[PDB]
């Protein structure tokens, strides 16, 4: 129940890795979804693979 | 390294989260290409029963 | 009569199968992905339909 603008997330250089797996980020601004889940944690870099 | 994962699920129910897109007015009885909450298509719209 | 109708029936049904892609509707693949992979999926779909 909000209006998400993913462009700002894409257009910021703070992120070392920004990788989508079922969509193309340039398209994310034109799709409608039911709800989204944000899962957060912190790990060692060598394991991001 | 801080990691966050977004895991939306897409187009199976009333959508809730989307769109910095402005809705235009509604027309009828012409072959038009339409978009309803990401449901994209082409055809002529009519009043239903 | 019967046979003909039945055969034609199943043809239309084969329009609602995956054949291994993400979806059976071209519009979703086109509006959801970017072309270098839309090609890879449309390939599977057209193979099955042929």
């Amino acid at each position: 129940n909000c209006v998400a603008d993913y462009s700002v997330l894409y257009n910021s250089a703070s992120f070392s890795t920004f990788k989508c797996y079922g969509v193309s980020p340039t398209k994310l601004n034109d799709l409608c979804f039911t709800n989204v889940y944000a899962d957060s944690f912190v790990i060692r870099g060598d394991e991001v693979r | 390294y801080r990691v966050v994962v977004l895991s939306f699920e897409l187009l199976h129910a009333p959508a809730t989260v989307c769109g910095p897109k402005k809705s235009t007015n509604l027309v009828k009885n012409k072959c038009v290409n339409f978009n309803f909450n990401g449901l994209t298509g082409t055809g002529v719209l009519t009043e239903s029963n | 009569v019967n046979q003909n109708a039945q055969a034609l029936n199943t043809l239309v049904k084969q329009l609602s199968s995956n054949f291994g892609a993400i979806s059976s509707v071209l519009n979703d693949i086109l509006s959801r992905l970017d072309p270098p992979e839309a090609e890879v999926q449309i390939d599977r779909l057209i193979t099955g339909r042929l």
